[PDB]
């Protein structure tokens, strides 16, 4: 009947035999509740999600908590539905797990409050809305070279320890104060120290009242980590459609969704492809990322961090995700080690809004002209690496001087960096950012030394920092 | 002229020492990237061979 | 009998038991109303690919044989509608109201049924029309890295086909749906949709429909072709069709290959791209035409999927990111881009004005590389190096700004014949615009002769007009 | 004694013959079905056996699409290998892999002789190995890798570099003059080029001395595999029984090797190397060792090979390199610089560059050019980093001459009339030696380098310079 039995256990994966003619649907949830009937046995609460129909009345299921203790013959109840997450105003101010249970020790959510499914179909072509206006973050490099878009997808690529989370915290600080709207923070594979740290940042700020948080972390079993992103997004989808409020969705590491799928996919019995990745990588990523869209009813802007597996961009997972993103910044380890914070690649980062219409002609001649100076510097990298700058002549000398100025003037002092370096932070408005680049490009500040162009806000700050040195 | 020619040859000598030292450092850095790649390809060809052999 | 039951369901792939009279390539119908295609037939299991949401198909559901091979709906009613790979309307706006169907596994027109392509497809981009020409029925590949301008060169082509009795199809494979709605609104604004059909296969769909989408698109155009009207087709990514087959196949359990691609990648791409042709006068003289796309990681010409598709097509247009960031747009590497039909696909004037150009912009590229390492140079090299730079300027062109062919031949005649040398390099892009204005107000006779004759007028008259303008133009 | 289909696995089919009178490897079968009801589709199919499995069951590769195939149909056993019309009936007509005429010109009679496509290769008792030089009029080949009359010639290159264009220049020159049958076949051939070649043969009149087999890129793999053997059986009949000397043109013989891979997994073979069949060297040997010039008569053979992924170290090209007498390798780096035809003057070598088979004066000049171009290759690294002015007078004079030699290897073809405007040239061998000797001795070094591109004779280079104003 609805009761089914366990037959095989294989790390994350479990196999459930059901009665003939009464099998669960393909994303449906099951329950194990067992009380020890002898000293040897142990007691369990667990829930599982159906993933394949295996033949012979058997359904293969990924699990949502650790399967240690599972004894073949543990009985299974059937929920009849996908994992159902509590939604409404009751979510605001609360911390959650994948199962929907509150982990904040403030109570438990009333059983009569409506809970909606996690797996729902994607939005239709008739509904989607396309518009462009520019979102202002005060960070120099984003505002000139690759501007972010309201209602879009914003992606932060980088290798291990290269500065993804600090840029996310600076974005939270500036944007969520000015936003006037709902926020959701969803942590997939997030270092636990950060979770204790942020909950306290949000309570101290008073910003907690207008936001909700889902966490599944590095310690949890692989199954729970996949479904956590989908869990965060069903709450956000209620705020955009039924309340009608505009929303921000922040995802801590989107790479762990593919990585968790890679481990469980091999045990589910699928064959592997490329560098060990599953044979369903494109479809699984796309099913999640198509839901994250602006609509006629309202708008979601999503800020995502992508961990590159090694410093290898060509690896299949990071490159499948590049196509779904509107604005992208790619941090580079080599710059971080030179001392350029934030470490954005000026020539690799791209966004749909660097168009003469959207950002305006002035912000346009200036942006392309910056890229032209920097690209020449990469060609001259492999000559100046051996001989030095004696071989260079004429235009080569002038181009390297101005490239050094530009590359240090893209670096900034952040309010979130105060916990590492004693300096105060700076916010640079766009009109200042565009104006500043022009004077460097004309050559009006040729005399000032390169060490005065680091970690400053608006251009004037370089003149007083030079005057402190006297060089 | 005797100061000028003595100081030139010296200048060329200094540049050439530093140029050679930069080149030899680049040779060890490049050599490791080649070895890292050779090891990488070998593992890929073996895994594609064994994946088809496991299927059949 | 004709009824079976599903035994395995997963990842969009199904196996059924029973269904004895099925054919390879049939359509099969599940109880839910979702449709499917049979691709394998073992002794006890039929292998079926699901063409719809599989979250309602359980083991022990029935599946029943339709009796039809895979068929796509065709008719005049599809023009101006946004449609699925299966003939199902997506834009809203109700039914498509088609009349008949065609197989998606048609045979290509054989040898002895084709003619040399002998008529232009004027794109309105100076570099493509002058250096890398396309003629009706010649397959041409647009290959570049992400965000290099590839989609723009295609959309600009559809917009500049309004006067000619052309029908165009845009197949979006693997694209996020918001982008396709943006493309459709862009076409509607330029008035293009009145003679176009959009076929959509968004990234959320089961990979089987991504795989069927290009075939559906050509199946829709060949109907018009065998009736005589000329047609153009665009595939937004064939590299996403390849990825989708790899999942469809690795999943089916067919063993792997080079990378993890099956060996049947070359068959898949040949089957699709060989249905593009120019039929002969006995068949009524129609034309299909094709523009596939291919994205390459790190901008590399030398790789498995790129070289397979470069082997099938009648030329290529390779777009480079390092040119794109250096102010040349649209950025086309002239050294790596050549056309097999170039020379036959041009009006007589353009053959005479601009014949050695693709090679010319290659000698400048090499002589630039050598002289950045040559110090002093002689008179014959300083003269020639200048021409290539004058040429790279004249080849530049901004987005959403078409240039008619008669104006292209006149500016290239200044460039090839060499009156353009006097103007400094920085003023060349500006000189062009003032020349087009002067030509419209005063020089109606020269343009009349070009539209009338498809040939160049008397040299003395041309020299007189251009020399006179060189009096009017003001320079640094 | 008839048969029944059991498994249809894409290109492969499995037929169980219950009589116990199973067929043979390399034999061909027939599936002729008329539709009983409206649901079915009429089918006409041929299948060639590959393997005997256990339960009275045989694996077969199809020569047409397996669409509409239903389990339980009927297969008729011919009892022989695929059989092809051979005789004067082939001259002037185009046929499919099975010897059925594709062209609208007519239908071959059932009284005609047919021969079997499969046959053991010629033997050491009756092969022969005399050397003569074949003139082409193409500068690179006539100097650095002379083609040998009665020998195998191979054109290697990666995708889209000129293999097809170079075949059309050789066919314009060699076809008209030769007085013997010439067979042209097209394994994996682009159709837009098969149709163009028929009209090119009709213009000139080469059609009366020619026969053609076409197998397009769009056919099932089985057809692409056997379209090489069909051309070969026709050329063999003209060599052996009629005794006239002959040319064979095979277009993209890599597509033969590539087809085997596709069918290997469905036949049940384990994979080898870079996703290739376990039997690569065998199949290449069986086909290639039939293509010989015997004591009875000579087959001069010219083949195009596609270098699978711009990697000359791949198995299919490497194995192929062992079976050739002369080879020209095409490089995309030269094609980017615009030096057409884009031929490597170092990697292209032929067994005939020996002093006796070409003369002392020819050999001296040829090896001396090869020293100049190898010296330019190492020196380009030093120039790229340190700069050209840094180097000695002898090093400067090498770079001077090597630039001119490399551009003077380029030539204006008749098939480049459509691609480059200018009409075209034929350079006799004596002239090519005179000119290259002048470049090496420095007589023409005053002229500017841009005049050596796409030209035929050295006389022309002097005038082209005059127009420039030198
Ligand atoms: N803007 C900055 N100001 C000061 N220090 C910085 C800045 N950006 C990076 N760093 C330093 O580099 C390190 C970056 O740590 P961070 O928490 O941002 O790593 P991460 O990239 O988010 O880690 P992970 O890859 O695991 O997710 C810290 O030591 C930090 O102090
Ligand atoms: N001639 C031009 N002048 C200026 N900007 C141009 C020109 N041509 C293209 N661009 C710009 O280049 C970018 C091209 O974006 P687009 O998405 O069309 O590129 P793409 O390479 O086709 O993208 P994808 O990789 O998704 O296929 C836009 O910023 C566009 O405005
Ligand atoms: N001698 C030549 N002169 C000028 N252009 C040439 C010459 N040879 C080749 N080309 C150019 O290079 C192109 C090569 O196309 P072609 O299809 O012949 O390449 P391929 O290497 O034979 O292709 P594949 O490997 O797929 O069979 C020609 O269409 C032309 O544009
Ligand atoms: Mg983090
Ligand atoms: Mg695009
Ligand atoms: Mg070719």
């Amino acid at each position: 009947m609805t009761r089914g039995r366990v037959i095989q256990v294989m790390g994350p994966v479990v196999d459930v035999k059901f009665e003939n003619g009464h099998l669960p649907a393909i994303y449906n949830a099951l329950k194990i509740q067992h009380k020890a009937r002898n000293e040897n046995e142990v007691d369990i609460d667990l829930t599982l999600e159906v993933a394949l129909h295996l033949g012979d009345d058997t359904v293969r299921t990924i699990a949502m908590a650790s399967t240690d203790g599972l004894i073949r013959g543990m009985e299974v109840i059937d929920t009849g539905a996908p994992i159902s997450v509590p939604v409404g105003e009751v979510t605001l101010g609360r911390v959650f797990n994948v199962l929907g249970e509150p982990i904040d020790l403030e109570g438990d959510i009333p059983a009569d409050a409506r809970r909606d499914p996690i797996h729902r179909p994607a939005p239709k072509f008739e509904e989607l809305a396309t518009e462009v206006e520019i979102l202002e973050t005060g960070i120099k490099v984003v505002d000139l070279l690759a501007p972010y878009i309201k209602g879009g997808k914003i992606g932060l690529f980088g290798g291990a320890g290269v500065g993804k989370t600090v840029l996310i915290q600076e974005l939270i600080h500036n944007i969520a104060q000015e936003h006037g709207g709902i926020s959701v923070f969803a942590g997939v594979g997030d270092r636990t120290r950060e979770g204790n740290d942020l909950y306290h940042e949000m309570k101290d700020s008073g910003v907690i009242s207008k936001t909700a948080m889902v966490f599944g972390q590095m310690n949890e079993p692989p199954g729970a980590r996949m479904r956590v992103a989908l869990t965060g997004l069903t709450m956000a989808e209620y705020f955009r459609d039924e309340q009608g409020q505009d929303v921000l969705l922040f995802i801590d590491n989107i790479f762990r969704f593919t990585q968790a799928g890679s481990e469980v996919s091999a045990l589910l019995g699928r064959m592997p492809s490329a560098v060990g990745y599953q044979p369903t990588l494109a479809t699984e990523m796309g099913q999640l990322q198509e839901r994250i869209t602006s609509t006629a009813k309202g708008s979601i802007t999503s800020i995502q961090a992508i961990y590159v597996p090694a410093d290898d961009y060509t690896d299949p997972a990071p490159a499948t995700t590049f196509s779904h993103l509107d604005a992208t910044t790619n941090l580079e380890r080599k710059l971080a080690e030179m001392g350029i914070y934030p470490a954005v690649d000026p020539l690799a980062s791209t966004s749909r809004a660097l168009a003469p219409e959207i950002v305006g002609e002035e912000h346009y001649q200036v942006a392309r002209k910056v890229q032209q100076t920097l690209q020449r510097y990469k060609e001259l990298q492999d000559i100046i690496a051996i001989l030095g700058m004696d071989e260079l002549s004429d235009e080569d000398k002038l181009v390297v001087h101005r490239a050094r100025r530009i590359q240090f003037f893209l670096s900034q002092n952040f309010h979130v960096a105060e916990q590492f370096t004693g300096q105060p932070g700076s916010y640079v408005p766009v009109k200042e950012t565009v104006r500043g680049f022009k004077e460097i490009l004309e050559g009006k500040y040729d005399h000032l030394p390169e060490d005065a162009f680091r970690l400053v806000g608006r251009i004037e700050e370089v003149v007083e920092k030079a005057k402190a040195m006297g060089v | 002229l005797l100061d000028a020619k003595a100081s030139e040859h010296a200048a060329r000598m200094t540049a050439m020492k530093n140029a050679t030292d930069n080149a030899n450092e680049l040779i060890r850095t490049l050599t490791l990237s080649y070895n890292r790649a050779r090891q990488a390809a070998i593992t890929q060809e073996i895994t594609e061979i064994v994946a088809g052999a496991n299927a059949l | 009998s004709d009824v079976g039951t599903v035994i395995q369901v997963g990842d969009g792939i199904a196996r059924a038991h029973g269904l004895d009279n099925v054919m390879s390539g049939e359509l099969v119908e599940f109880a839910n109303g979702v449709m499917g295609m049979a691709l394998n037939l073992e002794e006890n299991n039929v292998g079926i690919v699901i063409l719809g949401p599989y979250t309602g198909i359980k083991e022990g559901d029935e599946v029943r044989r339709t009796g039809r091979i895979m068929e796509v709906p065709v008719g005049e009613a599809l023009i101006g509608r946004v449609v699925n790979p299966l003939g199902q309307p997506v834009d809203g706006l109700g039914p498509v109201e088609t009349t008949e169907t065609r197989p998606i596994e048609s045979r290509a027109p054989g040898v002895m049924d084709r003619r040399s392509v002998h008529e232009p497809l004027q794109t309105g981009i100076k570099a493509i029309d002058a250096l890398v020409p396309i003629g009706r029925g010649q397959r041409e590949l647009i290959i570049g890295d992400r965000q290099t301008g590839k989609t723009s060169v295609a959309i600009d082509t559809i917009i500049n086909q309004k006067d000619q009795n052309m029908i165009s199809i845009y197949v979006a494979i693997g694209q996020k749906e918001s982008t396709v709605r943006t493309v459709v609104e862009t076409l509607r604004k330029h008035g293009a949709l009145d003679y176009t059909i959009v076929v959509t296969a968004s990234a959320s769909q089961p990979a089987p429909l991504l795989f069927l989408a290009p075939y559906a698109g050509v199946a829709m155009g060949e109907y018009f072709m065998y009736k005589g009207k000329h047609v153009l087709v665009v595939y937004d990514d064939l590299s996403k069709q390849a990825a989708a087959y790899r999942e469809l196949s690795l999943l089916l359990r067919r063993p792997p290959g080079r990378e993890a691609y099956p060996g049947d990648i070359f068959y898949l791409h040949s089957r699709l791209l060989e249905r593009a042709a120019k039929l002969s006068d006995a068949k009524g003289g129609g034309s299909l035409t094709a523009l596939p796309f291919v994205e390459t990681q790190a901008g590399d010409i030398s790789a498995y999927i790129p070289t397979n598709v470069i082997s099938i097509t009648d030329g290529q247009i390779f777009l480079q990111s390092d040119l794109f960031f250096s102010g040349v747009r649209p950025a086309i590497n002239a050294g790596l881009s050549v056309s097999r039909v170039g020379g036959a696909a041009q009006i007589k004037a353009m053959k005479k004005v601009a014949g050695t150009l693709r090679l010319d912009l290659a000698a400048y590229r090499e002589l630039e590389a050598f002289a950045q390492f040559g110090s002093d140079l002689d008179k014959a090299t300083q003269a020639k190096l200048a021409r290539g730079a004058r040429t790279v300027e004249v080849l530049k062109q901004d987005l959403h700004q078409p240039i008619p062919v008669e104006k292209q031949v006149l500016i290239i005649y200044a460039l090839t014949r060499g009156f353009l040398d006097d103007i400094p390099v920085e003023d060349v892009r500006r000189f062009e615009k003032e020349f087009y204005l002067f030509l419209d107000q005063n020089g109606q006779h020269l343009l009349e002769h070009i539209r009338t004759t498809k040939d160049l007028p008397n040299e003395d008259d041309l020299n007189k007009a251009i020399e006179a303008f060189k009096k009017t133009f003001v320079v640094s």
